């Protein structure tokens, strides 16, 4: 079997930059196909045998060289491209896959809208209680999460869940829930979330007090 | 036109068995090969199998070899899989594909079907209980305003939720879910104007189709 | 398509003809004595298949090949001596009422010898079986046009050896009209050919298999001390391969895709083939002349 190194994992690009992606086969392989996935979509047949293109594909997408280090190159890159590659050989059974590239869009850094939405009386009155955090509209995807109740970090019962770029805008959003029982909420007052970001230096800080209701 | 359809989903249990059907229309079926390709959300593609529908010769992979018996049925043009004695980690999506290749004039098209996202349950079907959220008053007044809907403890996957029965269009965001105790999550997000916000009633109604459960909740602000 | 079918209708009546024209040139009296006594005949198959096979398997190995394309050159070598060998042994005046005695033993042993190599050999290489993709149907089947053209042959010499002349020149008519058409037929796939990237090891190997296969069975031949013309009719045997049906049992076993250029492989064998027989005439015609 031949395992495929294919590199870098995640990319990112700008709509008119030439990009290149390189699969490192572990064995001789003669050619080499790359499959596109767009977003929750099945991946489709975009070049084959290392050069040639299928049918539908745009004529910007080439394919080069041999042995075992093949490239995807496209020469301008148009918004439409934005998916998720995959190296495909069939010349030497088991076919295997590669570890795939997602392609995504670059765009000027934003700044995270944190928001602290306070838990509902129907959790209360089932018994628990989670408090969330969402944040919106935010490039580039890494950032870091700060929860803290009553001033302290608790690192128990912290959550995330991204999302995929915004067809729209190009940038991502964030969730964060604290879950924890009606008496742990019963027992403080002051819930504090804690976002952090390559933008801004300084945390932006929102916090909520059960006191005032 | 080539059309592959293939079953939305399937639920499982632990230890059992499926089968999954991929019924292709729109050409001969006994001409091209019908290759199972694996994705399991995290990783890349898997290639399962191969199968020859007009000769019944199948070629598998080396580590499905004891999970996977391809099987075809000219007659009614479904070719066939048949995984067993599924696990925890057997859980993902499987496609059915035909290459179409030749050599006299070079050129080369793929046809997908849309994948039968396969997970293992074991745990009962729970139906959603919308947690509605409201900003908080103390909150400084914007023209835009946040609100969420946050959906906790059900199975299984998947789940439908808008706003407005698709009426907005423009700022809706949903999260994908995470397991928790055998059950998911899943939380949503919306930009509207201060204006609509009590003008127009803002229902975040959720579909759960596995269930047949439909609950429609409004947003109110929180009232004391 | 159209154009392989129109391919196969041209070619079998190329066949029919030409074996029609090589009938003449044996008696049944001498077929009889060759089979018996089985000399000649033993030690053709023997090379054809301990020898071509085996080089096929060594030298796969030692060129380092994929499984397709080592499964591709062990179908090639397991495959029964073609019919081309009737035709290139009446080039160096072989033993022809021997050639046609070596290809029939080889057509009907292949069929039952043909899985026995495959499932013996393509182990570590073809994780199913082989012995069920094999045409059986077809093997028996390319026999008819040898056996028939030629019986046909011999009984008008024998019964009528008076229509002798005018239906050969007739024969040899309509072979050089559909020989250029064949010509035509094959300059249209020879340049998809060229353009589909086959491996230079892959031409390579079709170059040299028919070569060693001449030399071994010119040495086998030279080792058991053989007559001059049965010499040069085994030796041109164990050269001369049937492949068309390593085509039928590559799409059979694998998909159209995986195959990719080894689909021409066939054609590159024929001519290498034609190309080295072609040249050890011309060579062994020269040698008579001085
Ligand atoms: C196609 C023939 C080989 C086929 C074979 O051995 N088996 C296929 C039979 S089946 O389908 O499986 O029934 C080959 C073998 C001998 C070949 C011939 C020789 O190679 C050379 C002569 C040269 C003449 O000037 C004209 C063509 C020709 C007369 C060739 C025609 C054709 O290529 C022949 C007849
Ligand atoms: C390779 C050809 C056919 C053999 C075969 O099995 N082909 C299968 C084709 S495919 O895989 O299915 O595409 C053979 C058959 C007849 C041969 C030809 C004839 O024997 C004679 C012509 C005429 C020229 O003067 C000499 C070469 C030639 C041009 C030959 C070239 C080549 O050897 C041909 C064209």
């Amino acid at each position: 079997d031949i395992v495929m190194t294919q590199s870098p994992a995640i990319m990112s690009a700008s709509p008119g930059q030439k990009v290149t992606i390189t699969c490192s086969a572990s064995s001789s392989v003669n050619y080499m196909h790359w499959y596109q996935q767009k977003l929750g979509s099945s991946p489709k047949l975009w070049i084959y045998d290392t050069s040639k293109l299928a049918l539908g594909v745009p004529a910007r997408f080439s394919g080069s060289g041999s042995g075992t280090s093949y490239s995807l190159t496209i020469s301008s890159m148009e918004a439409e491209d934005a998916a998720s590659y995959f190296c495909h050989q069939w010349s030497s059974y088991p076919r295997t896959f590669g570890g795939g590239t997602k392609l995504e869009i670059k765009r000027a850094d934003a700044a995270p809208t944190v928001s602290i939405f306070p838990p509902s009386s129907e959790q209360l009155t089932s018994g628990g209680a989670s408090v969330v955090c969402f944040l919106n509209n935010f490039y580039p995807k890494d950032i870091n999460v700060k929860w803290k109740i009553d001033g302290s970090e608790r690192q128990n019962g912290v959550l995330n869940s991204w999302t995929d770029q915004d067809s729209k805008d190009s940038t991502y959003s964030m969730s964060s829930t604290l879950t924890l029982t009606k008496d742990e909420y019963e027992r403080h007052n002051s819930y504090t979330c804690e976002a952090t970001h390559k933008t801004s230096t300084s945390p932006i800080v929102k916090s909520f007090n059960r006191n005032e209701c | 036109e080539v059309q592959l359809q293939q079953p939305g989903a399937e639920l499982v249990k632990p230890g059992a068995s499926v089968k999954l059907s991929c019924k292709t229309s729109g050409y001969t079926f006994t001409n091209y090969w019908m290759k199972w390709v694996k994705q399991r959300p995290g990783q890349g593609l898997e290639w399962i199998g191969e199968i020859n529908p007009s000769n019944g010769g199948t070629n598998y992979n080396g580590k499905f070899k004891s999970k996977a018996s391809l099987t075809v049925d000219k007659s009614s043009s479904t070719a066939y899989m048949q995984l067993s004695s599924l696990t925890s980690e057997d859980s993902a999506v499987y496609y059915c594909t035909i290459l179409v290749y030749d050599a006299y004039y070079v050129f080369a098209m793929d046809y997908w079907g849309l994948g039968t996202s396969v997970t293992v349950s074991s745990a009962k079907t729970t139906p959603p209980s919308v947690y509605p959220l409201a900003p908080g008053s103390a909150a400084q007044t914007n023209s835009m305003v946040t609100l969420g809907c946050l959906v906790k403890g059900y199975f299984p996957e998947p789940v439908t939720v808008t706003w407005n029965s698709g009426s907005l269009s423009s700022g809706v965001h949903t999260f994908p879910a995470v397991l928790q105790s055998d059950l998911y999550t899943l939380s949503s997000s919306v930009t509207v104007p201060s204006s609509t916000w009590p003008s127009e009633t803002v229902t975040c109604n959720v579909a759960h189709p596995a269930s047949s459960t439909k609950v429609d909740k409004k947003i109110v602000p929180r009232d004391c | 398509r159209p154009t392989d079918l129109a391919l196969s209708i041209i070619l079998v009546f190329m066949l029919f003809f030409v074996m029609l024209s090589l009938g003449c040139t044996m008696e049944f009296s001498k077929i009889k004595a060759h089979l018996w006594k089985p000399k000649g005949l033993a030690i053709a198959l023997v090379a054809q298949y301990g020898i071509m096979p085996l080089t096929a398997f060594v030298l796969g190995k030692v060129f380092q090949l994929n499984n397709i394309e080592a499964l591709a050159i062990l179908v090639c070598g397991c495959s029964p001596g073609g019919n081309l060998s009737n035709v290139f042994s009446l080039a160096m005046k072989g033993d022809m009422n021997l050639s046609i005695v070596m290809t029939t033993c080889s057509t009907f042993c292949a069929l039952g010898m043909m899985p026995l190599l495959l499932y013996l050999y393509t182990r570590g290489i073809y994780d199913g079986d082989l012995k069920d993709k094999v045409p059986y149907g077809r093997i028996i089947l390319s026999l008819v046009p040898v056996l028939i053209p030629c019986t046909i042959g011999i009984v008008l010499k024998s019964k009528r050896p008076q229509y002798m002349r005018y239906v050969i020149k007739g024969g040899m008519i309509i072979i050089l009209l559909c020989s250029v058409a064949v010509t035509v037929l094959s300059a249209i796939n020879v340049g998809k050919s060229i353009m589909f990237a086959m491996t230079p090891l892959l031409i390579a190997t079709s170059s040299l298999m028919p070569f060693i296969g001449f030399l071994l069975g010119y040495v086998l031949s030279a080792l058991f001390c053989l007559n001059g013309r049965c010499r040069r009719t085994v030796s041109m045997e164990t050269g001369c391969q049937n492949v068309q049906l390593c085509s039928t049992i590559l799409n059979v076993a694998f998909p159209p895709e995986v195959i990719g250029p080894l689909f021409f492989f066939p054609l590159l064998y024929m001519i290498f083939q034609l190309g080295e027989g072609l040249l050890l005439i011309a060579m062994f015609r020269c040698y008579e002349k001085f």
